[PDB]
């Protein structure tokens, strides 16, 4: 039951510093080398730093991309590894992971924590419910929509009926335009389920501390 | 550095088909490892030390190679194998990954279901007007969308977004959003989204007229 959990991610400005944490469960932390890696969106994974075990004094090693800007450290008593970042730039934007290794292999990773380095303003989304003009061409089925517009940074969390509606859903990757994102999502249900049962689009945007619910209303009787 | 190059960058295979992907290295390494990545989520160790499957990896997977050439093979493609596969050398600093092979699955061609949505009254209140069109559950991924406003093709103002292959049915979906001012939206009546897909010579056409709702 090895567990690794990164926290600390968030939006920061170019030149800022941010410290990431990785708390671990289910192995004897101090006996393993620990690493940070990252993946810019749409790009391959990148190894960026390793800290050896207390005894080595081989110390720490870094990718050149971060060397002399980032510092890896460990607290064995806390079973935790850290990445102190400084002098951040736009190309440091990525999901950051901590990993344990054995021999040549990185065996266990965390879930990732997301860091955005940007000068764009944090902006809460506008959330628009999309009511059908017609049932689907086959029967029998209807597609509803939710449009989420004008937010920054990623991510939003969208669900339908607080997550009870999971089947038949399509949530599209966000697209960036003029420092603002828009995303949409559709749900398809049997015509006998809607509008007789309520369907609601729920959008969380943690960066702007907002959570918006929007019921889909039928156009007519 | 040891530079890792994977071919092909992207591939598709029908279910039961034999899959091979390669990882070339700029200079010899002693062992190669492989990670499976679904949906840009946390990578899973797949194969370590060239040929050993990690715990729970199905026996249809195999790793081989030596020197500067490594491969991963799936004897019989399955739906659950849809992922991006990275090779990884951990023998010399900096530790490096290849650029991935994105592995998709083939299914039977499927026509999209097309749905169009007017600007919401809430959006109109704010001075803006988005018309939305979904092209859902189609295969193969290639697809054209066109917008017509009172019969006239509209190019500027459209933003498109495609999902990754669906995990329950192996189809793709696409959203197309036409953003206009409320004023221009209010200057016209017929809003039409047309989908052109290989499953038919005729486009799938969905419309509404603003002045009806």
């Amino acid at each position: 039951q090895v567990q690794l959990v990164e926290t600390g991610g968030g939006l920061v400005r170019p030149g800022n510093s941010l410290k990431l944490s990785c708390v671990t469960s289910g192995f004897t932390f101090s006996n393993y080398r620990m690493h940070w890696l990252r993946q810019p969106p749409g790009k391959r994974l990148e190894w960026i730093a390793v800290i050896t075990v207390k005894s080595d004094i081989y110390g720490a090693n870094y990718a050149e991309s971060v060397k002399g800007r980032f510092t890896i450290s460990r607290d064995d008593s806390k079973s935790s590894v850290y990445l102190q970042m400084s002098r951040l730039r736009e190309e440091d934007t990525a999901t950051y992971y901590c990993s344990r290794s054995r021999g040549r292999t990185l065996d266990y990773w965390g879930q990732g924590t997301s860091v955005t380095v940007s000068s764009a303003k944090t902006t809460a989304p506008s959330v628009y419910p999309l009511a059908p003009v017609c049932g689907d061409t086959t029967g029998s089925s209807v597609t509803l929509g939710c449009l989420v517009k004008g937010y920054f940074p990623e991510p939003v969390t969208l669900t339908w009926n607080s997550g009870s509606l999971s089947s038949g859903v399509h949530t599209f990757p966000a697209v960036l335009q003029s420092d603002l994102y828009t995303l949409s999502s559709s749900v398809t249900v049997t015509s006998s389920t809607w509008p007789s049962q309520s369907i609601t689009c729920n959008v969380a945007h943690p960066a702007s501390s907002t959570k918006v619910d929007k019921k889909i209303e039928p156009r007519g009787p | 550095e040891e530079v890792l190059t994977q071919s092909p960058a992207i591939m598709s295979a029908s279910p039961g088909e034999k899959v091979t992907m390669t990882c070339s290295v700029s200079s010899s390494v002693n062992y190669m490892h492989w990670y499976q990545q679904k949906s840009s989520t946390s990578p899973k160790l797949w194969i370590y030390d060239t040929s050993n499957l990690a715990s729970g990896v199905p026996g249809r997977f195999s790793g081989s190679g030596s020197g500067i050439s490594y491969s991963l093979t799936i004897s019989s493609m399955e739906a659950e194998d849809v992922a991006t596969y990275y090779c990884f050398q951990g023998s010399g600093y900096p530790l490096t990954f290849g650029g991935g092979t994105k592995l998709e699955i083939k299914r039977a061609d499927a026509a999209p279901t097309v749905s169009i949505f007017p600007p919401s009254s809430e959006q109109l209140t704010s001075g803006g007007a988005s018309v939305v069109c979904f092209l859902n559950n189609f295969y193969p991924k290639d697809i054209n969308v066109k917008w017509k406003i009172d019969g006239s093709e509209r190019q500027n103002g459209v933003l498109n977004s495609w999902t990754d292959q669906d995990s329950k049915d192996s189809t793709y979906s696409m959203s197309s959003t036409l953003t206009l001012t409320k004023d221009e939206y209010e200057r016209h009546n017929s809003y039409t989204c047309e989908a052109t897909h290989k499953t038919s010579t005729s486009p799938i056409v969905k419309s509404f007229n603003r002045n009806e709702c």
